[PDB]
């Protein structure tokens, strides 16, 4: 029943939520929210769990 | 516009 | 002089006059010879010269030429504090907006212009166009654009319309509006769109334009063009040793705003592109946004070491800003401090001074008083004189202090018994010595405690310290009535060893003379103090016009009660020491003596027993030792008689007979039980346990034990505590709350375990830790209650009313809890009450009732009296005197120009750190009352009523109700009314599980308004066969059923509705669900049988949502008007619910969820005020259905309850006081040509002389109710924006008092402690009076 108030479809519109979550003003590209959501946990210069 | 920020006003 | 105080906004034109010139440039001062540079933020030529009477190149000098303007470098050679007062300002290249009246909720330009604020803050960032003109177009004003449709727009039409961005496009609407045209268009348009929610927001926008209109403001000023600057020397630049520098904030932050805008002013004259001059023009406005109010729109610019920088609002708002810091309490010269310790050879208007301190708060006293001898030729070898210390400094200081008082102080200041006035005596040492009897009052005591020293100065100050202030004037309380210098320790345990007595006491038997023979002989060694003797004593009395008449007998008594009558003054009885005395017995023996004789003999005969209490306790060799902890030899057997009954009670647990939970809270009380058996073993072993022999054998009397002696005599201690001494210490709970199940078993004399010191512990750090975390919440109540009601003064000697309040005791709870004695002693009579006959006057119906008329009241038997009260006073602004009735420190009607508000807000506050955050039986015989009741014969011989609110109460032999209880509706009364009945009697029967509803009158049963597939179910008990047409929950819900609830009725031998006797009623009534009903179709009953059934925090936050006016979570429904009740329409949200007058309207009715079990039944008439559900009441609504006088009541007695049960006496006008200042607005309902809006909210007292003159020249007044706000809503209400800016939220308080353009007329206490001026309380209330009259005159 989660899956059911989803606004997303596939990978590229949900990039492109979680950017205009993260940063509100303006419109994404293809690059720039895969390189923003890559960035986030996935990164070890960025990300350290001891 | 969501956001007040003026560096991101300006770039965008 | 001056006598208000005025608040606006400022035009250009204004802050260009305050001026002196235009800052240009960053500059500061030069970096090698630190001079101010021209032009810049220090600039001399501006704000003035940095020497005196010098201008800066050196050209001129010394004060010859006083106002010439130096030609070289424009510097005036003039004094350089000029340096604090001249401004400066700045000329910005393109309007900004004040963030205040954007972006303070509600925003003042949003409102003005009726925009969202989204559309406000879009045109601001040059982020959307907005139309200003509409020309000859379908593009009208204030529309909102993209660029694109800009363009086409441009493209289109052309140059007939007007779209702009960024603050000028704001500044154009504002200044193109028309302000009266629109207000009066919103006039006449409001009534018919008249509905609530548009009600409100049309009328706020209408005061609003009308608050516009007529106090000369422009709308436009909201938009800045020219700023204002700070004098220097209030932001300075200073040098520190070492050559390094400081600075203040506003520095950093005027920078930016000038080379941001110089930089504009550059690229304007470049002629950039627009994406330049608009970054420009946002970086602008969010520096001035940052000067003004640094983190209000967006994050906060910080500085080199990352925090952020201060701002010209955070220096006048919060705990640390100008108003509570520098202006509400201050820092002062002639002052000092030092540690405390005892000295107790002083009398009670002395304290002992070191003599170092001395000599430094009296310098120029003794300076003037050297220099007059001739001691001294100049003061300045007088000054050398004094550092010497030669020998004739000492024997000036001597005379100086002579007749001189000091006050002292210790924090914190809890009660105005905080700060006392002494005569101090010179000593040697360095530490302060304070009289023993005064450490009450201050909550000292000398484990390190330190005070302050204060000196006052002038002869006025002096007077005021002698005669106001002084310790000798202040033995009673100002909160209850009663002596605050009662003897503690010692001055107890003295006294109680010295007039107890024992058996076979060497000297016992003898015969003497009077006392001085018993002193002879004590001295001697010939007799003991506890000796049982005979003496002859001389006793006087006074029934005579002021005169004493002796009298002598003689007494049977022991030495030391001979020895102490010595000290007692004359007129008192010898009952009094003939006890054996404790501390109750001597607060009686101070109070007598106080009622009786007056003041001075009071303070000496308190230090007399002070003194002879520290002899005889040094004499007596009281000490603790080990075997004073006597532990009972039977509470080894008492323990394993409870281990045994747990293990026997764990063991029918393993083999499944009980539950966890049943075999956890039975293993709690049978540990409870022990605990109790042991504690009364111990406290009897130790009490009595002295076999003394006599003449003959041996008997008992009272135990001579040291920690039963300190215990007994109340001097420390409790049986609570030796309990853990010499008893066990109990059961622990833990964190949680959680009870532990194994309880310690051992004592402090004994020593406990590892485990069991870890698990007690918890407890301990728990306390520890809501102590300190509780004070901060008793501060800020208090801080609260005292800002709501300082300004309220008596103001007058009489208003003459006829109102008042009616005092009863209080019953309820048990016992009587407060007699009527307690709650009229002091107050003042309303009305000619009479004993219980007819015609008993007793009063000129004005009668302060002191403690005679009390008395004459309870020889007779008279239960309640209508008094006066402040919450009825007719005077305006303020209180009269007999309103009020007696000052409780005084003894005797309250003087005119008191200062109450802050007296009730203290005695409130103060003892706020000591709270801790199935059958009616009868006692004793009397007659039975029964009250709100409609009755009914039974079928088996008893009484039943049909009254739901009714009350029964108990008569005493005289007449006097001693209890009262309510029974619940539908019970069965055992007995009737009129009896005199026996204790022990059960008077009614109720089931603790289950109450029924009866039936109205003998009729026939038939089951009908019910159907099968209703709410209605054939379920019939399969094992027994009883069965009616049973009432359902909601889960067996047929919702096609419920078209009418089931209810089974009553009939005739007509087959129809029964007659009721009186009215043409409807005999029978439809129940909710869930309802149990189990009576037999076609067997019929008699009237009154069972026809249907009902089947079924304290502290200081308490305190605080009593005076705060909060909403219960779960209010109780009440009837609105009087009038018969129904169900209405029935529209499913949920239920509805009407009433009907029997000659009115009744378009009244309203929504009740079917949770809410209602207690009404569609037959009832209900009148105004009374339940239709049960829960806790809302005090708004007693206040709107009920008068004043029930939310008063209501208040004191639920605040009461949590005071009386801790212990804590105070009186209750206190609390009258601030009921009065909850009650200050009023709201208009029907003008009726008075200058008044339709449902404006207006002060109450000008309502009131507004209608008084009105109705005076024959005119149809106002129409208004009253309200209630809460305390901290009133403050910020009231009509003066200085003390109302000074509490609390300064932003909005000022940005509302600015666009409305307010004033101030300074007739509080803090309005006039801020400037600086007498206070109209107290010997400065002749002062302003005086002033008054002049307003008079002009
Ligand atoms: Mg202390
Ligand atoms: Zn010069
Ligand atoms: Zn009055």
């Amino acid at each position: 029943e989660t899956l059911r108030v989803d606004p997303t479809n596939d990978r590229l519109s949900a990039l492109v939520e979680i950017y205009r979550m993260m940063r509100p003003g303006e419109p994404p590209t293809r690059e720039a929210a895969e390189s923003l959501f890559e960035n986030l946990f996935f990164s070890e210069d960025r990300y350290d769990l001891s | 516009g969501r956001t007040t920020d003026p560096v991101r006003m300006y770039m965008r | 002089e001056f006598d208000a105080i005025k608040i606006a906004l400022a035009s250009p034109d204004m802050i260009r006059s305050w001026s002196f010139g235009e800052v240009k440039k960053p500059e500061t001062i030069n970096y090698r010879t630190f001079k101010p540079e021209r032009d810049g933020l220090f600039c001399a030529r501006i704000f003035g010269p940095v020497k005196d009477y010098e201008c800066l190149c050196g050209k001129y000098k010394r004060l010859k030429h006083r106002g010439v303007i130096c030609e070289k470098c424009g510097v005036e050679v003039t004094q350089t504090k000029v340096r604090r007062e001249r401004m400066g300002h700045i000329e910005l290249a393109s309007p900004t907006a004040h963030i205040w009246f954007l972006k303070s909720l509600p925003s003042r330009i949003g409102l003005l212009l009726d925009m969202p604020l989204r559309d406000i803050e879009r045109v601001l960032y040059f982020e959307s166009y907005v139309v200003i003109e509409g020309g000859m177009t379908n593009l009208e004003r204030q529309q909102i654009l993209t660029e694109e449709q800009y363009l086409d727009a441009l493209e289109e039409f052309g140059d007939e319309f007007d779209a702009k961005m960024g603050a000028e496009a704001i500044q154009a609407l504002l200044k193109s509006m028309d302000l009266e045209q629109e207000c009066e268009q919103l006039r006449e348009e409001l009534n018919e769109t008249n509905s609530e929610t548009k009600r409100k927001k049309l009328t706020k926008r209408i005061k609003l334009l009308e608050a516009f209109v007529q106090s000369g403001n422009k709308p436009e000023w909201m938009i800045l063009t020219v700023l204002p600057v700070l004098p220097p020397d209030l932001r300075p630049l200073v040098p520190l040793d070492g050559g390094r520098f400081a600075t203040s904030d506003l520095n950093d932050l005027y920078r930016r705003v000038i080379n941001r805008n110089n930089r504009l002013k550059r690229l304007l004259d470049l002629a950039a592109p627009d994406i330049i001059v608009r970054n420009e023009k946002r970086m602008l406005q969010e520096a001035v946004d940052a000067l003004l109010d640094n983190g209000r729109r967006g994050r906060a610019i910080t500085g080199s070491n990352k925090r952020p920088l201060k701002s010209l609002a955070d220096m006048i708002k919060g705990k640390q800003g100008r108003f509570r810091q520098n202006l509400l309490g201050k820092r002062v010269d002639y002052s000092g401090r030092s540690v405390i310790t005892v000295g107790p050879y002083l009398r009670l208007h002395q304290c002992g001074l070191p003599k170092k301190m001395a000599l430094e708060l009296f310098k120029p006293f003794i300076y003037g008083k050297l220099e007059l001898r001739g001691l001294a030729t100049t003061i300045k070898a007088a000054k050398k004189m004094v550092e010497r210390e030669e020998a004739v400094v000492w024997d000036i200081l001597d005379e100086v202090i002579r007749e001189h008082p000091v006050l002292l102080n210790r924090a914190p200041t809890l009660h105005r018994l905080g700060i006392q006035a002494f005569e101090p005596v010179l000593i040697e040492g360095k530490a302060i010595q304070l009289h023993p009897l005064v450490c009450a009052a201050y909550n000292a005591d000398f484990d390190g405690d330190q005070m302050a020293v204060h000196v006052p100065l002038t002869l006025e100050a002096q007077l005021e310290a002698r005669a106001l202030m002084m310790s000798t004037n202040n033995i009673l309380s100002p909160a209850n009535g009663e002596p605050i210098i009662v003897p503690s320790q010692d001055v107890v345990l003295g006294l109680y060893y010295m007039t107890r007595d024992c058996v076979n006491a060497k000297g016992e038997g003898m015969v003497l003379t009077g006392p001085k023979e018993a002193e002879r002989l004590y001295r001697s060694g010939l007799a003991s103090l506890h000796a049982r003797v005979k003496v002859r004593i001389t006793e006087y009395e006074k029934d005579a016009n002021g005169e004493l008449v002796a009298k002598t007998s003689l007494k049977d008594t022991t030495v030391g009660r001979a020895i102490l009558w010595m000290i007692v003054p004359k007129g008192l009885p010898y009952s009094i020491v003939n006890q054996a005395l404790g501390k109750k017995a001597i607060s009686k023996m101070l109070n007598t003596c106080y009622r009786i004789l007056g003041l001075k003999p009071t303070v000496i005969f308190a230090d007399q027993i002070m003194y002879t209490g520290f002899a005889y306790a040094a004499r007596s060799g009281a000490s603790v030792g080990i075997d004073d902890m006597v532990i009972p030899e039977k509470k080894h057997e008492i323990i394993s008689e409870a281990e045994a009954e747990v293990a026997e009670i764990q063991e029918q647990f393993q083999s499944g007979l009980v539950t966890a939970g049943e075999r956890y809270n039975k293993v709690i009380d049978i540990w409870a039980a022990a605990n109790d058996r042991v504690s009364k073993a111990m406290m009897d072993n130790l009490q009595t346990e002295t076999v003394i022999n006599r003449d003959g054998q041996e008997e008992k009397q009272v135990s001579f034990n040291s920690i039963y002696m300190m215990a007994d005599s109340g001097a420390r201690g409790s049986a609570a505590q030796i309990r853990q001494l010499a008893g066990m210490r109990g059961l622990m709970a833990k964190p949680d709350g959680s009870i532990i199940e194994t309880p310690i078993t051992a004592n402090f004399r004994e020593g406990l375990n590892v485990l069991q010191y870890f698990i007690s512990t918890h407890g301990a750090r728990k306390g520890l830790a809501d102590t300190a975390l509780k004070t901060a919440n008793s501060g800020y109540l208090t801080r609260r209650l005292v800002d709501v009601a300082q300004d309220l003064v008596v103001t007058e000697d009489d208003c003459g009313t006829h109102e008042g309040i009616m005092m009863t005791p209080v019953i309820e709870g048990g016992d009587v809890k407060e007699p009527l004695r307690d709650r009229v002693l002091g107050r003042v009579t309303a009305e000619d009450v009479l004993k219980p006959g007819t015609a008993d006057i007793l009063v000129p119906r004005n009668t302060l009732l002191h403690e005679q008329w009390c008395d004459l009241l309870e020889e007779n038997s008279v239960d309640a009296v209508k008094v006066r009260s402040v919450v009825s006073c007719d005077t305006d602004f303020g209180v009269c005197a007999h309103c009020y009735g007696r000052d409780l420190a005084r003894g005797h009607i309250i003087n005119k120009g008191e200062a109450i508000g802050v007296i009730a807000a203290q005695s409130i506050g103060e003892p706020g750190t000591q709270l801790t955050m199935s059958s009616i039986q009868v006692k004793n015989k009397g007659s039975i009352k029964l009250s709100n009741v409609k009755s009914v014969v039974n079928s088996s011989g008893k009484l039943v009523i049909t009254s739901r609110n009714t009350e029964l109460k108990l008569i005493d032999e005289f007449g006097r109700t001693k209890e009262s209880y309510k029974v619940p509706y539908g019970a069965v009364l055992a007995k009737g009314d009129g009896e005199q009945v026996a204790g022990g009697e059960t008077v009614a029967n109720w089931d603790p599980h289950t109450m029924p509803v009866i039936t109205e009158v003998s009729g026939f049963v038939r089951f009908t308004d019910m159907i099968d597939g209703q709410t209605i179910t054939r379920q019939t008990d399969e094992l027994t066969g009883l069965s009616s047409l049973v009432v359902l929950d909601s889960a067996e819900r047929t919702a096609g059923g419920k078209d009418l609830r089931p209810a089974l009725k009553i009939v005739d031998a007509q087959g129809n509705d029964v007659l009721i006797p009186g009215t043409d009623m409807p005999a029978q009534y439809f129940l909710p669900g869930k309802a149990i009903v189990q009576l037999e179709d076609g067997v019929q009953i008699s009237s009154g049988d069972t026809l249907a059934r009902i089947p079924q925090t304290g502290g200081l936050p308490r305190v605080a949502d009593l005076f705060e006016a909060r909403r219960p979570k779960e209010p109780a429904i009440l009837a609105e008007i009087s009038g018969i009740v129904s169900f209405g329409k029935e529209t499913k949200g949920k239920r509805r619910l009407v009433i009907t007058p029997v000659d009115g309207s009744d378009p009244y009715e309203e929504m009740i969820p079917k949770w809410r079990q209602l207690n009404v039944f569609e037959g009832e008439r209900v009148e105004r005020g009374d339940v239709i559900s049960d829960g806790p009441e809302a005090p708004h609504d007693i206040l709107r259905l009920r008068g004043v006088h029930a939310v008063t009541r209501y208040i004191v007695n639920e605040v009461q309850d949590v005071y009386r049960l801790q212990g804590v006496k105070i009186n209750d006008k206190h609390i009258e006081v601030i009921v009065r200042q909850m009650l200050r607005k009023a709201t208009i309902v029907n003008a009726g040509s008075s200058d008044f809006l339709e449902g404006e909210q207006v002060e109450y007292s000008r309502v009131k002389i507004a209608n008084r003159e009105l109705e005076a020249n024959g005119k149809v007044g106002a129409t208004y109710s009253r309200d209630l706000l809460g305390i901290t809503k009133a403050s910020l209400a009231t009509e003066s924006f200085i003390s109302a800016a000074s509490f609390q939220e300064t932003t909005r308080v000022l940005t509302e008092a600015a666009v409305a353009g307010k004033r101030d007329e300074l007739r509080g206490l803090k309005e006039n402690v801020i400037v600086g001026r007498l206070i109209p309380a107290g010997t400065g209330y002749a002062y302003h009076q005086d002033r008054m009259r002049r307003r008079a005159a002009g």
